[PDB]
């Protein structure tokens, strides 16, 4: 139970990493390489939260 | 070839009257439709006057509606123009058009050379 | 499709009135690469440009031509008075005025059905009560401006689903392989180490995902192999230390890679240089 | 040709269940040994499939409709069927994807076709010397503004279809997202197993074309073989899914391919594998989601007032106000 | 203006604005503002003061 | 009349041009007896063009 707690801990944080949280998309390097940087900012400010 | 000459152009008050002239030659005079066109300082193109191919409909543009008048000639085959009760926003560049006409939903305006017009005081 | 854009000399043109991107922005387009580019060429009224874009509604997004909510592409509009007017008005340009209800995107409408008015069948004519849903345009060039003909084309692009078709002005260059480097395969940016991978891609395939979602194995477009993108940069630095008061000599432990840098002694939880 | 069938007989809609086919790869993405769960237009698991077979004056090809995408099988040995007509109300007003592989190459014409009511291909004079001709062009004779047409490359010409045992079988699911056929196909000739569709294969796309109609029926094309006026339909059958937003798990395996798949809501168990991510599920007690009572229909409730508002005296006013001072007209 | 205008009121009050030093009281002349200037309603302006 | 942000005319195309979010105030008096030439104060040079 501790082993698979402390996994199941990790497995959450990285699927995390797949999730738009309102912007665009998950991937932050195709927010970076569509949108103006003033544009950017904003859709990167939601990933960052 | 096609020659669209215009004259009758110059300085009036705000208030006169105008009258211009546009010496059209090398084509078939009601097989082009004719529309008369200004060009302000600091501005771009915009027509102030249409008439049909038989002349039959004359129709302005609202900012000069109910103060010019066009008119045709049906025997030398020149376009002219009355202006009447003039203001002085209307500075501009008088140049004269022709259309092409061709199977109604092509324009080609054979664009003239223009006559100078000043509207101060 | 199968061609290269050069979206910059369609952009610095200064002859176009409303030139407004909506997935993208209108400066990388000449980098970024896309799979199908579709343009939609119709010429409206002069305000109705307006009503081109994801989500507006009225009587051209409504009734005739939707755009989606997810849309990604550019609008190109550019007033053509002295091209499409006629001293009649030029009734060779229709639109629909009446439709049962909303249109779905992307959806032409070429019916001919009149439109039931009140609730007496029209069997074919016009009538009271039976309107015909097409009306015309008025296009006289002594019209105001809101009435002036505009030629509009929706240039939608179909982006990330797919093998590209269509890629901007870019010069490719050699491959590197198992060297950290800063690639671009055919439109996304990453930094890594590229291998000859064992992946089997289908061929309608071009992008291997992990369980974060990002990229990690790709397929080469100029040569059709696949590789693998394995990320630079392990680990964390940590110094060992006795007392300030003691010395200042340190020690500097690399924690979990291999002495890449670079006594030097590769202790289990890393390198360790300097002790 | 007007001609319409010779010996065309109704017969009852029968039914068999769909197993687990019709699984089709939901995007172009590489995957490789994760559980993926996605959400689209899928054919629900254990579903009755409409069993249209052409069998020895007794068949019928309707008008099928089209609610949100359909599944498409063909159990043959001897290319008979062709293509789809499509559309709402069945005119020129639509277009029509034909594959008329006619046992040279694959010749697939996506026009405006000219419309056809009973249509049919046929290869004929098989007592000898028959070759597989055909001359009976009828489901296609002209074709206005046509759109679209593709040749792909050929293909294992499969004339040998072994008498009695199911081998030769196809897959393919035709569906329509703003103006967009997903196609997706999956041509898999089965082993001989156990005599039967069972076990598991996926789909995967083939075309995507730009068409934008409205779609709301369709029908399928025909042929005619036999060892239509001493002719009748040519032993082969087809079945007919209708796709419905499900949600699916998908076990990648190894190499990438879509090995075994769940569906969520079928049973609770499978709810279950859904809500864990994984298709073994231990002993215990799990908590799958919230009963929802359905909501039966809308009631709008606004009190009885028929007089309307003075929208013509404030909109259309002719002593009007000023800046300075302006009226505030009480509605 | 005088002073801070708030939300949905209106300022009809005939006080004469003073902005000098010179008390006018309600009359016009050295320095007596009057901010209430007229509409000319003619239709020979250009489109963007209609 | 042409010193304004986002107008055209010859002020505003050729040699000067104004920001939208101008603060400030635009000073200008009576000067015709502080500039002007008998024959002309050609001596003020400027590109019309
Ligand atoms: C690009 O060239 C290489 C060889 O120079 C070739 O193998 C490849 O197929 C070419 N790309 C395409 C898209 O055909
Ligand atoms: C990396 O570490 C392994 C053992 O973990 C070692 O065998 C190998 O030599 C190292 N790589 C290099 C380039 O020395
Ligand atoms: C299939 O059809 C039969 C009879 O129409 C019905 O009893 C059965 O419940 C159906 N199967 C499903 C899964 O609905
Ligand atoms: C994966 O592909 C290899 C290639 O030979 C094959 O041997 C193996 O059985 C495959 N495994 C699966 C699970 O498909
Ligand atoms: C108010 O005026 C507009 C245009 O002046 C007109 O279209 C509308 O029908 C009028 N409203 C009425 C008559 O209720």
């Amino acid at each position: 139970d501790v082993v698979n707690q402390n996994a199941q801990a990790l497995n959450t944080l990285v699927k995390q990493l797949s999730s738009n949280f309102g912007a665009i998309s998950s991937v932050l390097n195709d927010i970076l390489s569509r949108l103006d940087k003033v544009e950017a900012e904003v859709q990167i400010d939601r990933l960052i939260t | 070839q096609l020659q669209l000459v215009e004259s009758g152009g110059g300085l009036v008050q705000p208030g006169g009257s105008l009258r211009l002239s546009c010496a059209a030659s090398g084509f078939t005079f009601d097989s082009h439709d004719m529309a008369w066109v200004r060009q302000p300082h600091g501005k771009g193109l915009e027509y102030i006057a249409t008439i049909t191919s038989v002349g039959s409909n004359t129709y302005y543009s609202d900012s000069v509606k109910g103060r010019f008048t066009i008119s045709r000639d049906n025997a030398k085959n020149t376009l002219y123009l009355q202006m009447n009760s003039l203001k002085p926003e209307d500075t501009a560049m008088y140049y004269c058009a022709a259309d092409l006409s061709t199977a109604d939903w092509r324009a080609n305006w054979a664009k003239g050379q223009g006559t100078q017009v000043t509207v101060s005081s | 499709s199968n061609c290269v854009a050069d979206y910059s000399v369609l952009y610095n043109s200064a002859s176009f009135s409303t030139f407004k991107c909506y997935g993208v922005s209108p400066t990388k387009l000449n980098d970024l690469c896309f799979t199908n580019v579709y343009a939609d060429s119709f010429v409206i009224r002069g305000d109705e440009v307006r009503q081109i874009a994801p989500g507006q509604t009225g009587k051209i997004a409504d009734y005739n031509y939707k755009l989606p909510d997810d849309f990604t592409g550019c609008v190109i509009a550019w007033n053509s008075n002295n091209l499409d007017s006629k001293v009649g008005g030029n009734y060779n340009y229709l639109y629909r005025l009446f439709r049962k209800s909303n249109l779905k995107p992307f959806e032409r409408d070429i019916s001919t059905e009149i439109y039931q008015a009140g609730s007496t069948p029209c069997n074919g004519v016009e009538g009271f009560n039976c309107y015909f849903p097409l009306q015309s345009y008025g296009f006289q060039p002594t019209n105001g401006v809101g009435y002036q003909p505009y030629r509009v084309v929706v240039l939608s692009f179909e982006l990330l689903h797919a093998p590209a078709t269509v890629c901007g002005p870019k010069k490719s260059t050699n491959l590197v392989k198992n060297k950290c480097v800063n690639f671009n395969f055919n439109g996304l940016t990453g930094t890594g180490v590229l291998t000859e991978s064992n992946k089997k891609f289908l061929p309608f395939q071009q992008f291997g995902r992990d369980i974060a979602d990002t990229t990690d194995a790709v397929r080469d477009p100029q040569t059709l192999e696949i590789l693998d993108i394995t990320p630079c940069s392990f680990g964390g630095v940590s110094v060992i230390t006795p007392g300030t008061n003691t010395s200042n000599q340190v020690a500097v432990l690399y924690q979990d890679v291999n002495c890449t840098e670079v006594n030097v002694f590769q202790t289990r939880a890393g390198c360790l240089i300097g002790a | 040709q007007c001609v319409n069938l010779t010996t065309r007989t109704q017969l009852p809609p029968a039914y068999t269940n769909s197993f687990t086919r019709g699984v089709y790869y939901p995007d172009k993405v590489f995957r490789s040994s994760v559980l993926h769960s996605t959400q689209d237009l899928f054919l629900p698991f254990f579903s009755n499939v409409t069993w249209f077979h052409a069998i020895h004056k007794r068949f019928d090809n309707p008008v099928l409709p089209f609610n949100d995408g359909v599944y498409f099988a063909s159990t043959e040995k001897s290319n008979i069927i062709r293509g789809w007509i499509f559309g709402t109300t069945l005119d020129s007003k639509t277009q029509s994807l034909l594959i008329v592989n006619n046992a040279t190459n694959v010749v697939i014409k996506v026009c405006e076709f000219q419309f056809c009511n009973d249509p049919f291909l046929g290869v004929y004079y098989h007592k000898n010397n028959k070759s597989w001709m055909e001359s009976e062009f009828r489901v296609y004779s002209s074709a206005n503004n046509c759109t679209f047409e593709y040749v792909s490359q050929p293909f294992l010409m499969d004339l040998e279809g072994k008498q009695g045992n199911f081998k030769n079988l196809r897959e393919f699911v035709f569906k329509n997202i703003d103006g967009y056929f997903k196609i997706y196909s999956k041509h898999t000739p089965i082993n001989l197993v156990r005599d039967l569709p069972q076990g598991f294969s996926a789909l995967e796309p083939l075309v995507d074309l730009p068409i934008g109609i409205n779609i709301t029926r369709f029908q399928t094309l025909l042929a005619l073989h036999r060892s239509s006026s001493g002719w009748t339909a040519g032993a082969a059958a087809y079945y007919v899914g209708y796709l419905q937003p499900r949600t699916f798990l998908l076990k990648y395996n190894e190499n990438g391919t879509i090995t075994d798949a769940v569906d969520c809501a079928l049973d609770p168990l499978s709810e279950t594998k859904c809500t864990l991510k994984s298709f073994t599920v231990e002993k215990g007690i799990y908590q799958t989601s919230n009963f929802r009572v359905q909501p039966t229909e809308s009631i709008v409730r606004f009190p009885n007032i028929t007089n309307l508002c003075p929208f013509g005296e404030v909109f259309n006013a002719t002593r009007f106000a000023s800046v300075y001072a302006w009226n505030r007209k009480r509605i």
